[PDB]
């Protein structure tokens, strides 16, 4: 009653099964590589019935060293991965493998995990602010309790940094459980992350699951799922507040889209699968509140080229409460954290939420940066001095306040050996306050860089000869 | 005077120049849409 | 005090008149199946578009048919096909249950209840492809559709029967007008008259549950789900519940519509409606087009959206208004969706960030918005009082590169750049704050007719509102006048500019000005 | 001898035949859907022959309903339209069904709709001038007789009474008639369309054929050959001069795009189907003059992203004649028509065809305009004092000049009492040149608005 | 992959290497050839997935 090997092709494999023993759609089938070098065992998770008894099943495991026709064995289940508070303080892969513990929670209750969103009438919008002590995302991107929170930006504008610098603000003094999901990243970074969280105390409420980018395609397409199943048994079981954390869930997306020719489906625009849309779709459905039952999930979302016009960030759009948008020319003017103001957006942005003080000191901010924007190209050809009095006034103000944005960050001091600086929300909403109104038109714009308060501002700016 | 003859010539090279750059961007849009088509096709082609 | 009484008479009633006498069934079987695609050997006599059954109560339908096969997109539950299933057929074509029971429930594209309040009473079916009103069975669009935002219901007037485009980049503000377009229905439906009643069918498409909640609360919180429902096919759904879910509500709103109803029914968003169909379109091996799209997704939307018609007086002059979202990239309107449903519709509201974050909301581009049906969908009033504010608009857009140089601007056009920016400011508008058609009425004649030429433009909008609601607590004799003559009398409009003036005489602007005179 | 639907894809459907039955290409056959919600009648245009007795079809319907096996009857002939002055003052749709009158010309002759162009030695080679009778027109855009003008305007600019007056001056002043190609017709807007007509009385004059955009790419592919099919009945077997009106051409373009993707070709540059220029080429070769009779065609052109450079745009303009621009600042003014001046053209405002004096004239006329569009931005700004003696002599000049460029047509009189005026276009040069010379600066401004010719002028002037 | 073998071996003896690839995009337009002419579907500018 066991299937053989077929046809072998990168990490897609066909298996022939008896009459009636053809698996079931996601079934974890388990296979063997006798070669000495390469000597494991395959999990295929089957990916489609082609008729004929054949099934299309994707490699969690490279293929190398396989061989055509050797016995391919029905688990009857699909990947499934351990649960409970055992994985608190343990580093997973994709398959539920303990990695820092081999053979740790082979004894645990094991959830599958391929599972239907919330119902919808169990879900209810959130619109509580998560208060982080940074200028940018507590003044224009407020980030949401039990909401979705998101980081864009292209490769190397300081997704990572700012993920890492969110764990440090929100899951150091998290009364629940935190989940990370390593979905097709650096395992340096991944290494770096649990030395991190170990000497940080915070490693004990932590479960991490890394499926790295060195993995083959389908480790990178369910790393996300488990880490996903782990949290949905702490929100729906435990009944705890959950801190989910994926960096980089961009990369559940591209290996869809590496295994999609290779499973047969005409490509879609721009290379992307068919079914781009409805993959995310499903995933970040499982990734929500309920009612009573809060997931806080902050994803680090790549932008291909920088284009955010492409599929996979445009469709990831969609399912965010807060998105902080990075930008590669905030990057290269070395303001860090370097979130767009202009793009970024939050849905908890509204005077009813934040107030009418946060709101109008917010979109005030918004206007001058976008006039100053506008007048940039103006600026760089015909110079400054060819504005009107206001419009310099406005260029000041706007330099200043794109400058104050900026925040030495926790997690960005091994980039610049300067310490990291928390800003109250109180503080910032006043001093952008005061910023908009012209009151530190008289600092040099460098007193207002890679600060924090305002009493930051005075030192920066007494010891660069003018007195705030 | 000197200033109203600077400031024509150069409003008339700032359109000339955006004459320019939108035909530009007119081939390169329209690039852009048949080598989308170029791949979408070999895919379809390849999985034919 | 749940009585077992009213349960058991249910559950004997069921019993007792249980019977499933035996019936010829064609059946097929699942010979493959991937990623919502199923195809099924057999069924000779299968319609195309057919509804098919699959075991554990799966929903197929029948799209390829071929000698070899049929193609069917799975509606759900797909992970539950396998290759020898038994596949039976319905021998109807898709079709939804219609009703007033709709109204303020939010159903899946099926028709299926998904808010949990129990079972929906159905007055009726209809097929999802009946054909549209054919030409001889309309009547040119006249009646105004208010959608309470000042900018839309001046510039780009939507007349019942209309089909309003809504196009514009993400977080530009377009479900918020189609929002405060529902909500300014509240007035009208409590009227209690079928010909002033609007019954609005919001079909969401791809859109993440809680944004769907969101939407839904924010309905509530104006009283809009009494007459309101929802079409849900939220990011998790099939693709072919994405795909269907327009027709659904579009089929809810014809029932409406052919009884003599008036239906506003908005699709947020038809770009992910198009993404469902070439994601199935590619799935079962159609030869693709420009980005990838089949070569019927035109096709797609023009049949959807030319259902949207006002009905001929012998028909019962019903109508159905439609408000498709588009959501463009980088403010591409030239993309390939974008360009269909710009050529499909009567008239475009072009929504841009950088208006947005200019503080213009709802940030409508008045130069490129455009309405074809034009002042046919407005009253009289609207029509007076509108007129110059297209030409003001396009003359201060022009002169706007002189706002720093307004002393050496001749008296013209240091005029017209202060009208153009106070009528700017007029223009502007809070969220989920819809105007009844007369407040808009007094204040674009506010705006036109250079009674906030003595007003700073900061205070404006504050003045407007102050005003507005002075009127309403003093003087509604004037809105009163409006709304049953939808006209400004001359007696109005001298008593109007009374109280303007007095209002002036007790109003203060933020910089310790006067604004008399 | 009955097919049979062996493959139902969308509106692409394959029907196997018998052996020795194989329809022709184009060949129109006819399947039945008999479910009681969608039941109907399919028409399929016979697209490939697939081999084995099996051909590729375009349905001209949705298929939805639609059952394999059921039996398909071959017609024997291509999609064929009614002909005859019987199709006047009625809609049709692209298969030659009456809208407004279900089965009425079934009954006439039928034209079947893919036909030649005229034979290479029949074909006039001379141009002629379409004296239309409008100054703004006839003077500065002359259109071509069986020629080709691209309309261009946005909404609320005059060019649907635009259409009318041409439907009203081809059925006077030529005693032609008219046939309207509605491609891709918004359903309101051809509603719309028909009442107006039927008001304004011109319907009787004008033949309607709607392919609408709720239906398959095969409709409205073909609408705009069942249009010319009618007006190239009227102007070969009736002997008279048509006026054809297509909206959009850029749709049928579309259209025939969105066909060639179904049926699994290859798209060229931009995604346009490989056949693009032959498609437009065959479609606009049948409009031209022949037999001393002819078919004049003003067609809605859209240009995507505007770009002119596009393929669609790039292919139709080379068998444009002439351009016709309508612009809402003309329209403001209250100048009718609107036609921009500046921005509408002819290809044969040339000495060689319309005569040395009718040039030069236009020319001046021209530069005057252009110099006032130059000095509009000093007297918008600076104010009209600011500029000097002559530029004040050149804008009074030119403001009377673009105030007689207004006429009062024909359409108009349904809305204002007074008629319509036919200006030769003699007196029409000649008042151009002696405005244009300053004899006529003295005038009032009001008095160049809405009249015909000079006569007119001084009618006008006499009441002031 | 030969030099990185080759470099692994003194990597997992205790001893720190230092890889230098000139050039990848050469790599991968290698790879891309041979999975053209294995016939194995084209992505993006025809590279394999
Ligand atoms: N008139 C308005 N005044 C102020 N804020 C507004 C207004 N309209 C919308 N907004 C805000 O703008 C943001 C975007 O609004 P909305 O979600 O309606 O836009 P959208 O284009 O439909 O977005 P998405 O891309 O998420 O679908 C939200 O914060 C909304 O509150
Ligand atoms: N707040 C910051 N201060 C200084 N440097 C930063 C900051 N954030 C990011 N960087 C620099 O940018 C690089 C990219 O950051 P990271 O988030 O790791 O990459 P990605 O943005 O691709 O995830 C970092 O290695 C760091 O050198
Ligand atoms: N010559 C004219 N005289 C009087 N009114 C006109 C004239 N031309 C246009 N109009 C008015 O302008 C409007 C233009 O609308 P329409 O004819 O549909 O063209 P469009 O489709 O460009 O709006 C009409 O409602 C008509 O009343
Ligand atoms: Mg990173
Ligand atoms: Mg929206």
């Amino acid at each position: 009653t066991a299937g053989r090997v077929v046809r072998i092709t990168g990490p897609v494999v066909d298996v022939e099964f008896p009459r009636g023993s053809v698996p079931e759609l996601f079934n974890a089938l388990h296979a063997e590589i006798t070669f000495g070098a390469l000597a494991k065992t395959l999990t295929l998770e089957v990916a489609q019935h082609l008729g004929d008894s054949l099934v299309r099943c994707i490699s969690m495991q490279p293929t190398d060293g396989l061989v055509r026709g050797v016995e391919v064995t029905d688990t009857g289940a699909s990947i499934s991965v351990p649960v409970g508070d055992g994985v608190k303080g343990h580093v997973f892969n994709a398959l539920g493998d303990c990695l820092d513990d081999p053979g740790y929670g082979k004894d645990f209750e094991h959830w599958s995990i391929h599972r239907k969103p919330p119902a919808f009438s169990d879900l209810e919008p959130r619109t509580e602010m998560l208060e982080t002590g940074l200028k940018v995302v507590d003044l224009l991107t407020p980030y949401v309790r039990g909401g979705k929170i998101a980081l864009f930006g292209g490769a190397g504008v300081g997704k990572t940094v700012l993920i890492q610098e969110m764990i440090n603000r929100i899951a150091r003094n998290f009364g629940g459980t935190s989940v990370f999901a390593g979905v097709g990243e650096r395992t340096r970074e991944g290494n770096d992350l649990w030395v991190e969280l170990a000497d940080a105390n915070v490693l004990k409420d932590t479960a991490l699951v890394f499926g790295q980018m060195d993995e083959p395609p389908g480790t990178r397409m369910r790393v996300a799922l488990s880490a996903l199943t782990m949290a949905e048994f702490f929100r729906d079981e435990q009944g705890q507040d959950v801190l989910l954390f994926i960096d980089n869930i961009f990369r559940f997306t591209q290996a869809g889209s590496e295994v999609s020719t290779l499973l047969g489906r005409m490509p879609s625009a721009v290379g992307y699968q068919p079914t781009l849309a409805d993959e995310m779709g499903e995933l970040q459905e499982r990734i929500t509140s309920t009612r009573g039952r809060s997931i806080t999930s902050m994803q680090a979302v790549y932008v291909p080229a920088d284009d955010y016009t492409d599929p996979a960030p445009a469709t990831t759009f969609a399912h965010l409460d807060a998105t902080t948008e990075l930008s590669r020319a905030v990057f290269s003017k070395g303001i860090f954290p370097a979130v767009d103001p202009l793009a970024s957006s939050s849905t908890i942005l509204d005077p009813a939420i934040v107030g009418d003080e946060h709101y109008r000191v917010a979109q005030e901010v918004i206007r001058i940066l976008q006039r100053y924007k506008d007048l940039q190209d103006i600026i760089a050809i015909l110079g400054i001095d060819e504005l009107s009095e206001e419009d310099k006034q406005l260029v000041n103000r706007a330099r200043r306040i794109e400058r104050f944005l900026s925040q030495n960050m926790m997690a960005a001091e091994q980039f610049t050996g300067q310490p990291g600086s928390t800003v109250p929300l109180k503080e910032t909403i006043e001093a952008f306050d005061k910023l908009t109104k012209g009151e530190f038109d008289h600092l040099p714009e460098q007193a207002f860089f890679l600060i924090g308060g305002l009493d930051d501002l005075a030192k920066k700016a007494e010891s660069l000869g003018a007195k705030l | 005077a000197s200033r109203r003859r600077a400031m024509k010539s150069a409003t008339d090279n700032a359109d000339d120049l955006i004459k320019a750059l939108t035909l530009a961007a007119n081939r390169e849009r329209q690039a852009q849409i048949t080598q989308e088509i170029s791949e979408i096709v070999g895919g379809a082609n390849a999985l034919a | 005090t749940i009585s077992a009484a009213d349960i058991e008479g249910a559950i004997e009633d069921y019993v007792s008149s249980f019977s499933a006498d035996t019936e010829r069934e064609e059946i097929g079987t699942v010979i493959d199946a991937g990623d919502g695609i199923a195809h099924v050997e057999g069924l000779p006599s299968v319609m195309t578009q057919e509804l098919l059954e699959f075991p554990g109560g799966v929903l197929g339908v029948a799209l390829n048919l071929d000698e070899h096969s049929v193609g069917a997109v799975i509606l759900g539950e797909f992970e539950k096909i396998e290759e020898g299933q038994q596949v039976k057929r319905t021998g109807e074509v898709l079709s939804v249950p219609v009703g007033d029971a709709f109204l303020g429930r939010v159903v899946n594209p099926l028709g299926q209840p998904i808010d949990g309040q129990g079972d929906i009473a159905a007055e009726t079916r209809r097929a999802l492809e009946l054909q549209a009103p054919s030409v001889v069975q309309r009547q040119s669009v006249s009646e105004p559709l208010q959608t309470g935002i000042k900018a839309i219901d001046a510039m780009t007037p939507i007349g019942r029967g209309q089909r309003q485009l809504i196009i514009g980049d993400r977080k530009t503000g377009k479900t918020a007008v189609c929002v405060d377009t529902i909500l300014n229905q509240r007035e009208a439906w409590l009227t209690g008259d079928p010909k002033q009643q609007v019954r609005c069918v919001y079909v969401a498409i791809g859109q993440k549950g809680t944004t769907i909640a969101s939407v839904k609360r924010a309905l509530e919180e104006g009283g809009a789900m009494e007459y309101t429902t929802i079409v849900a096919a939220p990011a998790s759904d099939a693709a072919g519940f994405k795909w269907l879910a327009p027709y659904t509500g579009s089929a809810i709103g014809q029932h409406w519509m052919y009884n003599g109803k008036h239906v506003l029914i908005v699709f947020d968003d038809l770009s992910k409606q198009a993404d469902a169909y070439r994601a199935i379109s590619l799935l079962l091996r159609r030869p693709p087009g420009r980005e990838a799209f089949p070569g019927d997704v035109f096709y797609l939307h023009s049949r959807l959206l030319e259902r949207c018609a006002k009905l001929s007086d012998e028909l019962g002059g019903g109508s159905m208004t439609g408000l498709p979202i588009i959501e463009t990239k980088a403010n591409d309107i030239s993309a390939f969706i974008p360009t269909n449903v710009i050529s499909i519709t009567d008239g475009q509201c072009f929504l841009e960030s950088d208006l947005f974050n200019q503080g213009v909301r709802p940030a409508i581009n008045v130069g490129v918005s455009v309405s074809r049906v034009g002042g046919a969908a407005q009253i009289k009033a609207m029509k007076e009082v509108a007129g110059s504010l297209r030409l003001d608009l396009s003359q201060y857009r022009e002169l706007e590169a002189f706002a720093a140089f307004a002393s050496d601007l001749d008296a013209a056009s240091k005029a017209q750049l202060d009208r153009g920016a106070r009528l700017v400011e007029l223009l502007k508008q809070p969220q989920y704050s819809p105007l009844a058609v007369e407040e808009q009425v007094v204040a674009i004649f506010l705006g036109t007719q250079g009674h906030l030429d003595s007003v700073p433009v900061e205070d404006v909008q504050r003045f407007e509102s102050e005003l507005l609601e002075h009127v309403k607590a003093s003087h509604s004799d004037i809105f009163d006048g409006i709304r049953e003559t939808k006209k400004l009398s001359e007696e109005a409009e001298e008593k109007l500019v009374s109280v303007i003036n007095e209002f002036k005489k007790g109003f203060q602007a933020s910089d310790g000005s006067s604004v008399v005179v």
